[PDB]
């Protein structure tokens, strides 16, 4: 039909909040959450999108920034820490299993058991390899 | 500025695909459980787009007739509305005339979307060339389903052009907040541990599309 | 009391207080009805009140008064009429005098009027209802709002009532109704309640519709606020005649020329979306009622009948004028634009191809001045429009009518594939993909199939929306080569066929396809997958290296393919047409059962193996190891040639997938897969024989898990036995067949819904009892102890399927297989058959529904039996 009406508002300045922030991966990805409320475990879907590693500009934190298609609604966004590993699934050689303690996707901290999964196995072992790389620089700049 | 918000209301009938349709766009999820609602609940939806943020508050509604709680009363001083059908049972179907009745008897010239639900299920039932309501009475109509993401975000899109006036509008990347550092005691950590070993135990399910 | 902050309670969003409202709403009511409902009658009619309460008050007493559920409303209304009297004359006043003082449009006070009476009418309880509802309506001094309310009060009555109560006052109804509709009423508001209260009540007046005083003055209002200022005014006028159309075709000869052709064809022509949109559906409309109509012709005509509607062919004679405009707006498009928005735009090509699939040849001469115009516009508008039309006309039209024109317009079609515009090149590709599959004998010869091969190889690489269309046309144009003349020899499959040139560049820029970072859109990956299964089926004998070597490399995909065989669903690339349904389905298992040629072992021991990893991979359980389980018996299937001898790979796997027994649908496909394995080779099924008998039978005698189950372990312990047996005896089958005969037959031998299962089981036990003999007679003489002659088994058998005595219910055809089988064992095996001669004779009875089924599967074996039993007697 038709309501078009005065809430109709002016078209500002659109910031993602991605800027003062160096892109140094993205890839084509699916999330899934681990239902560990609801007594009996189950996995949940969180989402599908481009996940990216963000670092700061002068800061040097590393983050993780993945995105829904089509909405572009955040279902995941927190740091990295050192003692944060990615572990392999039961048998899977495309998917990584990792645990956080403050994950801000809904902008409320929640502890999350969270698992990606890739196309094929090239761009899970790219995303490893940048995921440590990452974790290692975050360990040295904390050591000193 | 309220960042501008909007009451919709789902209807349609039993099965048909609401509380799943909107779990999805909530969390981002897919229930396989079948719960039946009793009478109505309120979720908030927020979307961005170019011209600011856009606030639904979703009334799902029971399409049971044992638990209607109050029926029409629910459609009122609504802004728009969306008729779900599930495209694999005809019966969902031959309802829409009744629940747009049910409607404009309340609402006087509101946006109405009609969405045909599990569309991915093959078999389809209810064909798209016998899908002639919204010829009839000037509406959008759309093919969904809430299992495959397909089209899922349309009808809010739709939703959101019409009831500011924009027909060349789009949503835009959410703003990504800088999430905190906190820290957690030991034996928290430890229990974490304990979690995240029976969690690389179990399986992940099945899917594709990634 | 405290009802109006209850009432106003009503729209908060919390839920805390949505619930607390509902169960103080519904305590009262179940408390004291009428009381109740006074009280809320008296919130509705006081002006003082929000409209929030009043409207909730409102809705309260409509849903006290009827429901959706046909009972629930017949007993509301039973409730209500018995009610005091007093009672519901105070809430039919208060109701009553509520019309004209509610200050917002919707009116809640009319869902209440009509609601009580359709509940009072039919009774005569409320005989000063209708005058006062006309005497406001016509009252020269009657308010916007009372004028208002009673209109959509007399909508609703008409709606909602049955039919046949009110005949005897529709006169006056009408006549409220035109009052208000007519053209010199000071507010738009009344007429569009007016025209909206006409349209709610055009089934209610199908008698006043047959008598032409009352016809010519409905049409005359109708066509006269057609032309109202008024925007909504309009576009109810033209959904009212649009209705009338759909309900009243015999009656429009008169009123189609001079009145109704030129107010569409002038509404086609608006600039406003809505009425353009209702003159459109005006048409597409009267397009669907005439194919109805053809449809009824049609029947009529092969009854050997006069219709009993004749057609008048209004599209017909409306074509000239119809077709220009709706050209004109398939050129109201933007650049960025949604393919499926619902504007003119989109609704010109419906209507469009609606004209076509009606008309047929007489549309062609009609379009193709403006393809043959604008084909080379400098506006990408009008070459887009060119091509969506010249797409549009392809079906309904002769394919011989259409084939020059499509061999001359293909360079033009080839050149706009790379047209500088996204959305000609799209719409270039969906044309394309719809010439190749509605036309097939016209894009595959002669002088421009190169470059079209060459043009769609190009496009492999376009955007996702294209290349889907490419696919499409890829999987067509190789069905419509190998299904074409071109394809010669007797030798049932081509020496060579048109693609033969360029086969292995197609398959290799498919699979190059398939591996795309974006391959998730428009199911595009799914696509390839599905072409490249149909050119190796169709194909020629001198392209079998690329053949091979394509299945060797989508073989090792079994898993993710597999995965992918329900995520297709149509909706893209393959419009229109479906068949065989799923991406794999069968279309997996023909592929690979076409395939097979020269030995090529090798795709056996990749399937093999890619299944058996999948199964490891899985780690135990696994739903979609079904999808698994039934390619396996596709492979095993007719596929002699190389896989009657399997024996090496699924073997020692055969119970460690029969293992998952939590699933049903798993579990009855893996019992028919063990019923088609066991007749394979009759080597390797020895050793898991006895564990997948126990293992069954353990299932089945307690999960129960009866119905589904039961019937196919039966069968397939038969189908075991016809081989390999000996060592169980036979309590195992003498025992259930004995508890299934006392149980499941003797109780509630009847009906139509359960007979199915009685019978089928029934035939499944005499084949089983079939087998067992056959494989216990060893075939030479009796090879078997023999001690299980006649004692066990004759005996039993005439108190078994005695039952078929009690009903005799119709199991047609089998059953005489049933019995011929009977005959010939017991004939072929003892002596002692003539007691069952000496049993009751249902079994004639048995032969009498079986003979109903003519002669060929009914006679045929019943008359073995008897032969055997002449021949026994004769030995006798
Ligand atoms: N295959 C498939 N199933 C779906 C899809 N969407 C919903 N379903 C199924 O349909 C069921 C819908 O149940 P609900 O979520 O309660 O839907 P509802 O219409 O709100 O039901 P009521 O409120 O009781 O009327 C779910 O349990 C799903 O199993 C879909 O997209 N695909
Ligand atoms: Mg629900």
């Amino acid at each position: 039909h038709f309501q078009a009406v005065v809430p109709a508002p002016d078209e500002q300045e659109i910031a993602t909040l991605e800027e003062d922030e160096e892109e140094l991966f993205c890839n084509r990805a699916k999330l899934f959450r681990f239902a560990s409320e609801n007594d009996l475990p189950e996995w949940k879907e969180r989402g599908t999108g481009d996940v990216k590693l963000l670092k700061h500009k002068e800061k040097g934190a590393i983050r993780l920034l993945m995105r829904r298609d089509k909405t572009l609604k955040i279902c995941a966004n927190h740091y990295i820490t050192p003692m944060m590993e990615l572990k392999p699934n039961a048998g899977s050689d495309r998917a990584w299993v990792w645990n956080t303690h403050a994950d801000f996707a809904d902008e409320c901290p929640k502890p999350e058991l969270l698992a990606i999964r890739f196309l094929n196995a090239e761009n899970a072992q790219k995303f490893k390899t940048k995921f440590e790389e990452c974790r290692k620089e975050i360990e040295e700049r904390e050591k000193k | 500025e309220p960042q501008v918000q909007f009451k919709l209301v789902l209807v349609g009938d039993g099965g048909t695909g609401k509380t799943t349709f909107v779990k999805r766009h909530l969390t981002g999820e897919f229930e396989k459980k079948y719960v039946a609602t009793l009478g109505v609940e309120v979720h908030p939806l927020v979307f961005h787009t170019n011209r600011g943020p856009i606030k639904f508050n979703v009334w799902d509604t029971a399409g049971q007739e044992k638990f209607g709680g109050l029926r029409d009363g629910y459609y009122i001083q609504a802004q728009c509305a969306i008729i779900m059908f599930d495209v694999t049972s005809r019966v969902t179907y031959k309802n829409v005339p009744n629940w747009h009745r049910d409607l404009v008897r309340v609402c006087e010239n509101i946006p109405i979307v009609l969405c045909g639900n599990k569309v991915d299920i093959k078999d389809r039932k209810v064909k798209a060339k016998s899908i002639v309501f919204h010829r009839k009475k000037n509406l959008q109509y759309y093919d969904i389903s809430a299992k495959s993401n397909y089209n899922f975000e349309k009808p809010f899109l739709w939703l959101a052009r019409k009831l500011i006036g924009d027909p060349n509008l789009e949503f835009v990347a959410m703003p990504a907040l800088a999430p905190p550092e906190v820290v957690m005691d030991p034996a928290l950590a430890a229990q974490y541990e304990h979690d995240l070993e029976v969690a690389q135990t179990t399986a992940l399910p099945e899917e594709d599309a990634a | 009391m405290e009802l109006i902050t209850i009432l106003e309670k009503t729209v908060s969003p919390d839920r805390l207080e949505l619930e607390a409202a509902q169960k103080f709403l519904e305590r009262a009511a179940v408390e004291n009805l009428p009381t109740f409902l006074v009280e809320l009658s008296r919130v509705l009619a006081n002006p003082g009140n929000s409209q929030v309460a009043r409207v909730a008050a409102g809705l309260q007493i409509k849903n006290s008064l009827t429901s959706k559920d046909p009972d629930i409303k017949a007993q509301y209304q039973q409730r209500w009429l018995a009610i005091d009297a007093n009672a519901r004359r105070e809430v039919k006043n208060y109701v009553l005098h509520t019309l004209g003082t509610e200050t917002y449009r919707p009116s809640s006070a009319s869902q209440c009027v009509a609601g009580i009476a359709c509940a009072e009418i039919p009774v005569n309880q409320w005989p000063e209802l209708i005058p006062q509802l006309v005497a406001n309506v016509t009252n020269p001094n009657s308010t916007e709002h009372m004028k208002e309310s009673t209109l959509e009060a007399i909508g609703y009555i008409c709606q909602d009532i049955d039919p046949e109560q009110l005949q005897d006052k529709s006169n006056e109804i009408l006549t409220a109704i035109i009052q208000g509709m007519r053209k010199e009423e000071p507010s738009n508001n009344v007429k569009l309640a007016a025209t909206n209260a006409l349209l709610n009540s055009l089934e209610f007046t199908k008698a006043n519709f047959d008598k032409e005083s009352e016809r010519h003055f409905i049409m005359q209002v109708v066509c006269e606020a057609t032309q109202c200022p008024d925007t909504r005014v309009r576009v109810a006028a033209l959904q009212n005649l649009v209705k009338i159309m759909s309900l009243y075709y015999q009656y429009m000869e008169t009123y189609m020329g001079p009145a109704l052709f030129a107010i569409t064809i002038e509404a086609m022509k608006s600039d406003i979306d809505e009425v353009a949109l209702q003159g459109i559906e005006f048409w597409s409309n009267v397009c669907d009622e005439e194919m109805d109509l053809a449809i009824e012709a049609s029947e009529a005509a092969e009854q050997g009948r006069p219709p009993e509607h004749t057609s008048k062919f209004y599209a017909k004679g409306a074509l000239q004028y119809l077709v220009p405009i709706l050209t004109q707006t398939l050129t109201k498009q933007d650049e960025n634009d949604d393919d499926d928005d619902w504007n003119p735009c989109k609704a010109a090509g419906v209507c469009l191809m609606l004209l076509a699939t009606c008309c047929e040849d007489d549309i062609v001469p009609h379009v193709l001045p403006f393809i043959k115009e604008h084909i080379k516009n400098p506006d990408w508008r009008y070459r887009d429009a060119a091509v969506m039309a010249f797409g549009c006309i392809l079906e309904g039209p002769e394919p011989s009518q259409l084939k020059p024109l499509v061999i001359q317009a293909m360079p033009t079609l080839i050149e706009l594939m790379k047209d500088p515009s996204v959305v000609v090149r799209d719409t270039a590709a969906w044309t394309v993909g719809r010439i190749c599959e509605l036309l097939p004998e016209a894009a595959i010869n002669d002088v421009y199939l190169a470059p079209l091969l060459q043009c769609l190889i190009e496009g492999l690489s376009a955007e996702p929306r294209v290349a889907s269309n490419v696919c499409w046309a890829f999987s067509s144009l190789a069905e419509a080569a190998y299904e074409a003349a071109d394809v010669a020899d007797d030798q049932e499959e081509p020496a060579t066929y048109c693609l033969s040139s360029s086969f292995e560049l197609i398959v290799q820029k498919l699979l190059e396809t398939t591996d795309r970072p974006d391959g998730h859109q428009n199911n595009l990956r799914s696509s390839a997958y599905e072409s490249l299964m149909e050119i190796v089926k169709n194909s020629a004998k001198d392209c079998y290296p690329a053949v091979q070597k394509t299945t060797l490399v989508i073989m090792e995909r079994l898993q993710q393919v597999l995965q992918m065989e329900s995520h297709i669903q149509s909706t893209s690339d393959r419009i229109q047409f479906n068949d065989l349904q799923s991406l794999l389905c069968a279309t997996l298992q023909n592929v690979l059962r076409k395939v097979q040629h020269q030995d090529a072992l090798q795709i056996s021991d990749v399937v093999m193996a890619s299944l058996l990893r999948m199964f490891q991979s899985t780690a135990g359980s696994g739903g979609v190891q079904e999808d698994a389980l039934m390619a396996v018996s596709t492979l095993v299937e007719v596929l002699g040639g190389e896989f009657l001898k399997y024996m090496e790979a699924f073997k020692p796997f055969l119970g460690i997938g029969l293992k998952n027994y939590a699933e049903y649908q798993v579990c009855l496909a893996a019992v028919g897969l063990v019923g088609d394995l066991c007749r394979a080779l009759q080597s390797n099924i020895i050793p898991f024989c006895d564990e997948v008998m126990q293992l069954l039978l353990e299932n089945l005698g307690n999960e129960n898990v009866h119905r589904s189950v039961k019937p196919q372990i039966l069968s397939v312990f038969g189908d075991i036995a016809l081989a390999i047996g000996g060592e169980f005896k036979k309590y195992l089958e003498v025992v259930l067949n004995t508890l299934q005969q006392a149980s499941q037959a003797q109780v509630d031998k009847s009906d139509y819904d359960m007979v199915d299962y009685l019978n089928e089981l029934r035939e499944s036990c005499l084949e089983a009892y079939t087998g067992i003999v056959q494989g216990l007679k060893g075939d030479q003489e009796n090879v078997h102890p023999d001690v299980m002659l006649v004692q066990p088994r004759v005996e039993f058998i005439l108190s078994f399927i005695d039952h078929i005595a009690g009903d005799e219910d119709h199991t047609d055809g089998v059953v005489a297989c049933a019995a011929g089988l009977i005959g010939d064992l017991c004939t072929a095996f003892g002596k002692d058959v003539l007691k069952l001669v000496e049993a009751r004779p249902m079994i004639h009875e048995l032969l009498t529904e079986g003979r109903r089924s003519k002669t060929n599967k009914a006679k045929t074996l019943a008359r073995w039996a008897t032969k055997e039993l002449r021949k026994l007697k004769n030995q006798a």
